[PDB]
C-alpha cells in the first residue's frame, strides 16, 4: 500500500544531483517508458536518445547463479547477457534490498533472489530467468538464449547537539572572512504566510552516515529569515549549516559566499501555486538563474557555475539557456537544459504511478538510493517527536554505515587514466568490479566532444548504460557506486 | 483593366492576390467585352457580378479619410454587403430563369424581369414566401436551395 | 452554429517578407489607438531626414475597426501581424533576425506598476533569448525594476 | 497641452509629454545618455558599474583623482538687471551677449525666460514668465529678462 510523496522525492532527486550532477535527469529517465529512436545526423541527441531508451525492470534469477558472489554474477550478466544488474533484494524472514555488494559479504541465498536490471524491455530481462549454464555457454550473442552522541538513534545519519538560530546567522561582512569551498548554497524565495516546503528532506540525504565527517558539504541558505525560522525546528540537529539573510537576486550577497567555488546552487520557490498568471510564474527562478550567468569574477565568468532550478510550468524551460534552439513543441525530456541536469520539473514524476503497480519493489529500491536510507522505524519517531532524536553508538548501529554511495569519477588521472583514449567502456566496467568493487552505469560527456572544431562551452549530458564497445574520450566523467571504506585518512 | 494592373503590382503574394474576390470578378467581367467586340455578338453572361464591386466602397472611403468612427464603418460595411449580395443573387436568378436548361435544349424558359427577380429574392430572404412567383427550372431550384442556407441567416442577423 | 464554426479564422496570419536595401523595426507591447497614432505621428514627421524604414506591429489582440482604418491610412509603410512575443514561431514570423531594433511600449496609466514591469521584463528576456544581438528600447515605470535589466546576460548598455 | 499657459510657463508637468522619447532615441544613438547626464547629475560608466553590484551608495575618502570629477557644468539662471550684462539689457542684441559670455566666462546661453506682458504698451503687474528656446542672433532684449545658462564649476569660493 504505497503513498508517493512528490515533495520528498523531488527534494531527494535534487540532493542526489548535489553529490553528482545529472543524477536527477538520469533517474527520472529510468521510469518513463520510451522506445529506441535512431537519427542519422551526428548531434548529441544521437547519443542521448540511445541512452534514454533504457528502463528499469526486475525478475528472478536462474539456478545457474546459486553459489556465486554478487560481483561475479554482475560481471557474468553484463558480459554474456548484455544486461546491467544494479541491485538485488535479499529474501529472509523480512525482505531487504542491497544496492551494491562486495564479494564474500553476500552470496546468493538462492531463495528466489529478486534482481533489478536496466534494459531496453522486459523481453531482454527474461533471459536471466532462462539462463542454463551448460546449454548457453557457447552462445555469444544475447539472442538465441531460450529454455558523546554523534550519530542518529538508528545510526544512519550524522547528529549534533541542538543549536539556536542566532548562533548560525551570518552577515555580509562576516561571511567574507569565512572561506567556503565545495559547499552548497541554497536560494529560497519564500516568505511569511506561504506554503511550507519541507527543507528536512533536502539536507537529510546530504547528512547520511556513510559519508565521513570531513567529506560533508557545508550548506548555506540565502533567503528571508522570517520564513526560515518557520521550519528551523526540524533543521537544528544537523552539523555545518549556516544562514545568510538577504535576497538571492542581490549580486552583493552572492559574492559574500564564494558562489564561484561551489558544487551546486539550488534555486527553489515556495509561493509558486499562489500566482494565477501563467507567464508571471517562475519570474523569480528564471531571473535569479540568469543573474548568476552574467556575473564576472577576477571562474572568470558565471556561465560555468553549476546550477539546478525547479520549475512549476515546464514550458518556461526555454528561457534557461541562450545558445539552445528553443521550440514550443518538443517535450521536456529532450530539451538541452533537462538533458544537462540543470533543470527539474515535478511533471516528470507522473510516470512513477504506473511503474509502482507492475512491480511494487521499485518504490522501495528508489527512496533508499535517493533518501539517505530512511527506514519505517525512523519515520515513526519523527511522527511523534518531530525532532530527530539522537542516540549512542553500538556495534549494531556502526554496522549500518557500510552501504554504497553515489559518486562521480574522472578519467583524467588515476588508475583508469590509460583507458581514457582507448575507448572500451566494457574494459573499464569489468576492471572496476574486480579491483575496487564499484559499479559504473553512465557517462557524463561534454556537449561538443564529437565536433572537430574546438569550443569553450563546458555543458555536458547524460548517457545511461552505454554499450560494451562504446568509445571513451579522455575528457568525461563516470557515474559510480562506491563501497563504504571503514577507515580513511583525514 | 489598368486599375487591375496597378493592384497586381502592389500585391505581396501574387497567388493569394489572384485568389481574391475582386480579381475574380474582374476576370469574369472584363475579357467577355473584348470577346463580344471581336465577334460582333453579345451574351448576357455573368454580368450580374458587376454588383460585387460595391464592397470596395467602405475601404476606398477609409482611404479618402472620410470614414473614421467605428459605428459609421460598421454601418457602411453592413449596407454594402447586404445590397451587393442581394443584387447579385437577383441577377443570377434572372439569367438562369430567362435562359433555360442547357440539357433540356432551352425549353423551360420562363419570362421574368429583373425587378420581379429582385422581388422574388426579397420575399425568399424574408421567409414570407408567397406563391405568386417562384423558380421553375432545375438550376434555379438548386441555386435557391443553396441560397436558402445562407441568405436567410444573413437577413436575420444584418437588418436588426 | 455551423456558420459560426466555419469562418473562425485569423485574417492577420502570415509572415513578413524582407526587402533588400531597406531596414525595418518591430513594435510590440501596449498597442492601442491613441498610442499608435502618437507614435506614428512622431515617427513619420517630415522634419526628420528622408527615411524608408518599415514598421511591423505584433500584438495578440485583433485590432478594431478604427485602428484598422488607421492602418489603411498608413497603408504602404505600416504592417500588422497577430501573435505573441513569447512565441518563437511568431518571432520568426516577423523576421526579427534582420530587424534593426525592437520597441516595447508601456501602459503608463496602469493599475499595478509592478505587473507591467514584470511583463516587460519577460518580453525582453524572450526577445534576447531568441536573438541575443538585437537592439531593444523599452519603457520602465519604476526605478528599482530597471536594475533587473542590468542582469540579463545579453543586455549591453554600451551598445544601444 | 503644449500650448496651455501653465505648461508654457513651467508651472505644470505631465508624463504624457515624455512619450516622444521612443522615436527620439532610435534615430540618435546617444541621446538617452545626454539627457541622463544633463538631468540626473551624472551618468558616468563608473556609477553604472557600481550601481549594478550593490544597488546603493557608499562613502569614500577624497583623493586628488576623485576630486577631479567635481568639474561639471551646472544649470543656472542669470539676470540682466545688474552686473556685466546690464549694458545689454536695454541694448537688445542677443548675439552680442552670447559671444561675450562664452569668450569671457565660458558660459553658454541657450534661452530667454521672458516676462509675459513685456511686449504690451500698457503697464501691468503680472509676474508670469514663459520660455523662449534658442532665439535668433538679431533678438531684442529687455532689462526684465532671465537667461538660461550653463556655468563652469569654480574650485575657489567665497564661502
Ligand atoms: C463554374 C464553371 C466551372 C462553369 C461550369 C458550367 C457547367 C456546369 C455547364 C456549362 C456548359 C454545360 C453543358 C452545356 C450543354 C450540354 C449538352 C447537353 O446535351 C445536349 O445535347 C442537350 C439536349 C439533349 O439532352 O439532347 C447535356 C448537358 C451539357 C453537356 C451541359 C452540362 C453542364 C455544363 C458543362
Ligand atoms: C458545380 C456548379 C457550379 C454547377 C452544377 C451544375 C450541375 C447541377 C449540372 C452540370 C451537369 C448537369 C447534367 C448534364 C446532363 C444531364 C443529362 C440529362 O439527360 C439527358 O440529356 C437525356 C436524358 C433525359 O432526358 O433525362 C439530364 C440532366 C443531367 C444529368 C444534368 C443534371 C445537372 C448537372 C449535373
Ligand atoms: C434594391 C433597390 C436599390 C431597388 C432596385 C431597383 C432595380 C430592381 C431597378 C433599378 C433600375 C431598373 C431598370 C431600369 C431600366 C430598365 C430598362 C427597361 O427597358 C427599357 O427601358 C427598354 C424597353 C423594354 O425593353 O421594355 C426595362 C426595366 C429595366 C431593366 C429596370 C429593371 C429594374 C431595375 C434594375
Ligand atoms: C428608389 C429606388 C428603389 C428606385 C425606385 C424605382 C424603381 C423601383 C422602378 C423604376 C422603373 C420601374 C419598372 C418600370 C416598368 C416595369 C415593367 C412591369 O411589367 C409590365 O409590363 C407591367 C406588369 C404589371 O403591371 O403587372 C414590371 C415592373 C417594372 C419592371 C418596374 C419595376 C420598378 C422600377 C424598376
Ligand atoms: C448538389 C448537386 C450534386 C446537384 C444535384 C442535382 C443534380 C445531380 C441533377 C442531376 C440530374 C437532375 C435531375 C434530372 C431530371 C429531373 C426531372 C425533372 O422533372 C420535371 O418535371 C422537369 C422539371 C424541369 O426541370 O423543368 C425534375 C428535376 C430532376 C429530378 C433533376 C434534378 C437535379 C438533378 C438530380
Ligand atoms: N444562356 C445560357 C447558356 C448556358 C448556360 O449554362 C450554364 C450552366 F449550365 C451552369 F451550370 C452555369 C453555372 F456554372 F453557373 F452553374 C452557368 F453559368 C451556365 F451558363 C446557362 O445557364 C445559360
Ligand atoms: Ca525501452
Ligand atoms: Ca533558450
Ligand atoms: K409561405
Ligand atoms: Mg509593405
Amino acid at each position: 500500500d504505497d503513498a508517493i510523496c512528490l515533495a520528498e522525492l523531488k527534494l531527494g532527486f535534487i540532493a542526489q544531483s548535489c553529490l553528482a550532477q545529472g543524477l536527477s535527469t538520469m533517474l527520472a529517465n529510468l521510469f518513463s517508458m520510451r522506445s529506441f529512436i535512431k537519427i542519422e545526423e551526428d548531434t548529441w541527441q544521437k547519443y542521448y536518445l540511445e541512452g534514454v531508451s533504457n528502463e528499469m525492470y526486475t525478475e528472478y534469477l536462474s539456478s545457474a547463479f546459486v553459489g556465486l558472489s554478487f560481483p561475479t554474477v554482475c560481471e557474468l550478466c553484463f558480459v554474456k547477457l548484455k544486461l546491467l544488474m544494479i541491485a538485488i533484494e535479499y529474501k529472509s524472514a523480512n525482505r531487504e534490498s542491497r544496492i551494491l555488494i562486495n564479494p564474500g559479504n553476500h552470496l546468493k541465498i538462492q531463495e528466489g533472489t529478486l534482481g533489478f536490471f536496466i534494459a531496453s524491455d522486459a523481453k531482454e530481462v527474461k533471459r536471466a530467468f532462462f539462463y542454463c549454464k551448460a546449454c548457453h555457454d557457447d552462445i555469444t550473442d544475447p539472442k538465441r538464449i531460450k529454455k558523546v552522541k554523534k550519530y542518529d538513534s538508528t545510526g544512519m545519519f550524522h547528529w549534533c547537539a541542538p543549536k539556536e538560530i542566532e548562533k548560525v546567522i551570518l552577515t555580509r561582512s562576516e561571511a567574507a572572512m569565512t572561506v567556503l569551498s565545495g559547499h552548497v548554497v541554497v536560494c529560497i524565495f519564500g516568505d511569511v504566510s506561504s506554503a511550507l516546503i519541507g527543507l528536512r528532506n533536502l539536507v537529510m540525504p546530504l547528512r547520511a552516515s556513510n559519508f565521513h565527517y570531513h567529506e560533508l558539504k557545508h550548506i548555506v541558505f540565502v533567503g528571508s529569515i522570517e520564513y526560515l525560522k518557520r521550519e528551523w525546528e526540524t533543521l537544528h540537529n544537523f552539523p555545518k549549516v549556516s544562514i545568510l539573510p538577504g535576497t538571492p537576486l542581490s549580486r552583493a550577497d552572492l559574492r559574500a559566499v564564494n558562489i564561484n567555488l561551489c558544487d551546486m546552487c539550488v534555486i527553489l520557490s515556495a509561493n509558486q501555486n499562489n500566482i494565477d498568471d501563467t507567464s508571471l510564474q517562475d519570474k523569480e527562478c528564471i531571473l535569479a538563474s540568469l543573474n548568476i550567468k552574467s556575473m564576472q569574477f577576477d571562474i572568470t565568468t558565471g556561465v560555468n557555475i553549476p546550477i539546478i532550478t525547479e520549475l512549476v510550468n515546464d514550458t518556461n524551460v526555454q528561457f534557461l539557456d541562450q545558445d539552445d534552439d528553443d521550440d514550443p513543441d518538443t517535450e521536456l525530456y529532450l530539451t538541452q537544459p533537462f538533458a544537462c541536469g540543470t533543470a527539474f520539473a515535478v511533471s516528470v514524476l507522473d510516470s512513477l504511478m504506473s511503474a509502482t503497480y507492475f512491480n511494487d519493489n521499485i518504490l522501495t529500491l528508489i527512496r533508499t538510493l535517493v533518501t539517505g536510507g530512511a527506514t519505517p522505524e525512523l519515520e515513526a519517531l519523527i511522527a511523534e517527536e518531530n525532532a530527530l532524536r539522537g542516540g549512542y553508538s553500538t556495534p549494531q548501529t556502526l554496522a549500518n554505515r557500510d552501504r554504497c554511495r553515489v559518486a562521480q569519477l574522472a578519467l583524467l588521472d588515476g588508475p583508469f587514466a590509460d583507458l581514457g583514449d582507448g575507448g572500451c567502456y566494457g574494459d573499464l566496467f569489468c576492471k572496476a568490479l574486480k579491483t575496487y568493487n564499484m559499479l559504473c552505469f553512465g557517462i557524463y560527456r561534454l556537449r561538443d566532444a564529437h565536433l572537430s572544431t574546438p569550443s569553450q562551452c563546458t555543458k555536458r549530458y547524460v548517457i545511461t548504460n552505454p554499450p560494451y564497445e562504446f568509445e571513451l574520450v579522455p575528457t568525461d566523467l563516470i557515474f559510480c557506486l562506491m563501497q563504504f571504506d571503514h577507515n580513511a585518512g583525514q | 483593366l489598368l486599375y487591375f494592373g496597378l493592384r497586381f503590382i502592389a500585391a505581396n503574394d501574387k497567388l493569394w492576390f489572384w485568389l481574391e474576390v475582386n480579381s475574380v470578378v474582374d476576370f469574369f467581367t472584363v475579357p467577355p467585352v473584348f470577346v463580344s467586340v471581336y465577334l460582333n455578338r453579345s451574351w448576357l453572361g455573368l454580368r450580374f457580378l458587376r454588383a460585387l464591386r460595391l464592397i470596395q466602397f467602405s475601404e476606398i472611403l477609409q482611404f479618402l479619410n472620410i470614414l473614421k468612427t467605428s459605428n459609421s464603418i460598421k454601418l457602411v460595411n453592413l449596407l454594402s454587403i447586404f445590397i451587393s449580395t442581394w443584387l447579385t443573387a437577383a441577377g443570377f436568378i434572372h439569367l438562369v430563369e430567362n435562359s433555360g436548361d442547357p440539357w433540356e435544349n432551352f425549353q423551360n424558359n420562363q419570362a421574368l424581369t429583373y425587378w420581379e427577380c429582385v422581388y422574388l429574392l426579397m420575399v425568399t430572404m424574408s421567409t414570407v414566401g408567397y406563391g405568386d412567383v417562384y423558380a421553375k427550372t432545375t438550376l434555379g431550384r438548386l441555386f435557391m436551395v443553396f441560397f436558402i442556407l445562407g441568405g436567410l441567416a444573413m437577413f436575420a442577423s444584418y437588418v436588426p | 452554429e455551423i456558420i459560426e464554426l466555419i469562418g473562425n479564422r485569423k485574417k492577420y496570419g502570415g509572415s513578413y517578407s524582407a526587402v533588400s536595401g531597406r531596414k525595418h523595426i518591430v513594435v510590440c507591447g501596449h498597442i492601442t489607438l491613441e498610442s499608435v497614432s502618437n507614435f506614428l505621428k512622431d515617427f513619420l514627421h517630415k522634419d526628420r531626414d528622408d527615411v524608408n524604414v518599415e514598421i511591423v506591429f505584433l500584438h495578440n489582440i485583433s485590432p478594431n475597426l478604427e485602428l484598422e482604418a488607421l492602418f489603411k491610412r498608413h497603408f504602404t509603410q505600416v504592417e500588422f501581424y497577430q501573435g505573441s512575443v513569447l512565441n518563437p514561431h511568431d518571432l520568426a514570423r516577423v523576421k526579427i533576425e534582420s530587424a534593426d531594433a525592437c520597441l516595447i511600449l508601456a501602459n503608463k496609466y496602469c493599475a499595478d506598476p509592478d505587473a507591467e514591469d514584470a511583463s516587460n521584463i519577460m518580453r525582453v528576456i524572450s526577445i534576447k533569448n531568441y536573438h541575443p544581438k538585437i537592439r531593444i528600447i523599452t519603457q520602465m515605470l519604476q526605478y528599482h525594476n530597471k536594475a533587473h535589466l542590468l542582469n540579463i546576460p545579453s543586455w549591453n548598455w554600451k551598445e544601444g
